[PDB]
């Protein structure tokens, strides 16, 4: 599940990226950071 | 009737066309079970409940038996054995807005799982665990009418073909072909049948007989389905040489 | 009991074929002729359907404007009411309760209990609103429902006539709901009628068609034995003669059975009556 | 452990829903979905 979940929280970030929206992009990737922490 | 506002709507006792439905291409996603499509505008029965609701454009792809995209897994799922058919079609073209159409909450995650047929219909706010994070995480639906190609709210409606005891299989009719007389034929009433040549027929019926036979009973008089006029019936020219 | 003699009334084609001017005979439902038959006008309680049905009216009155059936006759098992309005009829498959009087100038459909949980509606024109007569019979078979009627002249106020008619369908419907008692239909005003009731057997009957294809009247053939042989020569003119018909069979009463003596043995409660295990 | 996480990337996406984007908070939606029953 890790490599799944990781890959699409990723995409995520990616898209809210491209989406004008810094903090909610850095919020979702320092959970992702949590998965690398947790 | 969105897929939490499922209603087993009634259809009974009435000739419904569905082959109609196939030229017209109204639908764009045709596919079932229990019946050959081309099939079921000839048999059929009661118990004709339907449902028509609104669904994001990806979890349609497997509506099914015992396979469904767990967004409808708590919001309309289907048992194997499943004598209809499920057809499908696109709805982005009104039934989205701007900023996205929130009006729909779909449900998400349960305890528990759902077994078809029934459901459960009440606001879920999605509990961390014995209560929730003591706020709220349930979801509602957005369509925007520049939405995406797998998230085009679609239109989707399923069908249901099943007997109890009770009568009427309420089904499409035979389009009607034209009469034929003068002519030795193996003419078919409905339901009746024999052979023979159609002729002019004076005997006068009364307004409910359906068919007429004379002694021994020989079939011999028949009123014609289509203007309730009569038609006489003779096993023609026969014997040995 | 206001019981009275059904005479003659009580035939219905057996099925939607025509003949011409032929004899023929057929086994069904019907009542035998001078059979029994009950009415009234105070209150008319509830009557078992049982298996086929046949209903007559008085004359200068409508208040009476339907009929109900039903095995529980309640929410339980889905039921049915069959009125008119005077423009549209009604046919429901409507839970309708049996009040302690289901009834209704006018106070329209006053019998309504409640109009819960029904599945099927049906409206269609009328039948009826010193006159006629009321001549109807139902009954259900092969998971059917039935109607037989027609409208006919009356007239001698004191009770049922005599002559002969024939019967007419007014539609079949594939409602297959239980039925095994009904009630009649009928109403207070804030009067004096009479209501026809007599049941139904598996008896064979012999039909004779007129020139142009109508039951003239027929002839059952369990009455006597005239009428007996009639069926048995397939006419209404039998010749000077001597004609064996049938048989007969005197049943037993109570199939007696001997067997031994004693018949009491195999010492087995001892066995139970033990002292230790 | 609990769906905190979950919680949170909802509010982020309904924080786009209030920017109006109706299109990127939908896809977070389905990636929460897709968490959920991973
Ligand atoms: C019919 O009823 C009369 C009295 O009303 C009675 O004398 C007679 O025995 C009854 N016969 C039948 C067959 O019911
Ligand atoms: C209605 O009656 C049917 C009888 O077949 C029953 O199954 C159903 O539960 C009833 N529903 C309501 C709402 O009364
Ligand atoms: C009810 O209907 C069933 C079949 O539809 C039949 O077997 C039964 O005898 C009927 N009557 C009662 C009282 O259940
Ligand atoms: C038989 O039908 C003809 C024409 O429909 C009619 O004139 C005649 O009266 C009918 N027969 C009798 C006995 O009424
Ligand atoms: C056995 O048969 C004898 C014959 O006379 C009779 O007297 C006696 O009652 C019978 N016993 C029983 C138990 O029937
Ligand atoms: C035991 O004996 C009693 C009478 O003392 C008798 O009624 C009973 O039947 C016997 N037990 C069984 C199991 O039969």
């Amino acid at each position: 599940d890790k490599e799944w979940i990781l890959q699409k929280i990723y995409e995520i970030m990616r898209l809210l990226d491209e989406l004008x929206d810094a903090e909610a992009s850095m919020r979702v990737s320092d959970l992702i950071y949590e998965f690398m922490k947790k | 009737a969105s897929v939490y506002a499922w209603n087993r709507k009634r259809i009974s006792n009435c000739v419904a066309d569905y082959s109609v439905l196939y030229n017209s291409a109204s639908f764009s996603t045709f596919k079932c079970y229990g019946v050959s499509p081309t099939k079921l505008n000839d048999l059929c029965f009661t118990n004709v409940y339907a449902d028509s609701f609104v669904i994001r454009g990806d979890e349609v792809r497997q509506i099914a038996p015992g396979q469904t995209g767990k967004i409808a897994d708590y919001n309309y799922k289907l048992p194997d054995d499943f004598t209809g058919c499920v057809i499908a079609w696109n709805s982005n073209n009104l039934d989205s807005k701007v900023g996205g159409n929130y009006n729909y909450l779909y449900r998400l995650f349960r305890k528990s799982n759902l077994k078809p047929f029934e459901r459960d219909i009440s606001t879920e706010i999605y509990q961390a665990g014995s209560t929730p994070c003591n706020y709220f995480p349930l979801q509602s639906y957005g369509f925007q009418p520049t939405n995406g190609v797998g998230y085009q709210p679609y239109r989707v409606v399923v069908l249901s073909f099943e007997l109890l005891h009770a009568p009427a299989t309420v089904c499409g009719p035979k389009k009607s072909t034209n009469l034929v007389k003068n002519k030795c034929v193996n003419f078919n009433f409905n339901g009746l049948t024999g052979t023979g040549v159609l002729t002019e027929s004076n005997k006068k019926f009364l307004p409910f007989q359906q068919f007429g036979r004379d002694i021994a009973d020989t079939t011999d008089a028949v009123r014609d389905p289509q203007t309730l006029e009569i038609l006489d019936i003779t096993p023609c020219s026969f014997g040995g040489v | 009991p206001a019981y009275t003699n059904s005479f003659t009334r009580g035939v219905y084609y057996p099925d939607k074929v025509f003949r011409s001017s032929v004899l023929h005979s057929t086994q069904d439902l019907f009542l035998p002729f001078f059979s029994n038959v009950t009415w009234f006008h105070f209150d008319n309680p509830v009557l078992p359907f049982n298996d086929g049905v046949y209903f007559a009216s008085t004359e200068k009155s409508n208040i009476i404007r339907g009929w109900i059936f039903g095995t529980t006759l309640d929410s339980k098992t889905q039921s049915l009411l069959i009125v008119n309005n005077a423009t549209n009829v009604v046919i429901k498959v409507c839970e309708f309760q049996f009040c302690n009087d289901p009834f209704l100038m006018e106070s329209e459909f006053r019998v309504y209990s409640s109009a819960n949980n029904c599945t099927f509606e049906y409206v269609s024109q009328p039948f009826l609103m010193f006159k006629n007569l009321r001549e109807f019979v139902f009954k259900n078979i092969d998971g059917y429902f039935k109607i037989y009627s027609k409208h006919t002249p009356i007239n001698l106020v004191r009770d049922l006539p005599q002559g002969f008619s024939a019967l007419e369908p007014l539609v079949d419907l594939p409602i297959g709901i239980n039925i095994t008692r009904f009630q009649t239909l009928l109403a207070l005003h804030r009067g004096a009628a009479a209501y026809y009731v007599g049941y139904l057997q598996p008896r064979t009957f012999l039909l004779k068609y007129n020139e142009n294809g109508t039951i003239t009247d027929a002839v059952d053939c369990a009455l006597d034995p005239l009428s007996e042989t009639k069926c048995t020569l397939k006419s209404f003119t039998v010749e000077k003669g001597i004609y064996q018909t049938s048989n007969f069979r005197v049943q037993p009463t109570e199939s007696i059975v001997r067997f031994p003596n004693i018949t009491n043995l195999c010492p087995f409660g001892e066995v139970f009556n033990a002292t230790r295990f």
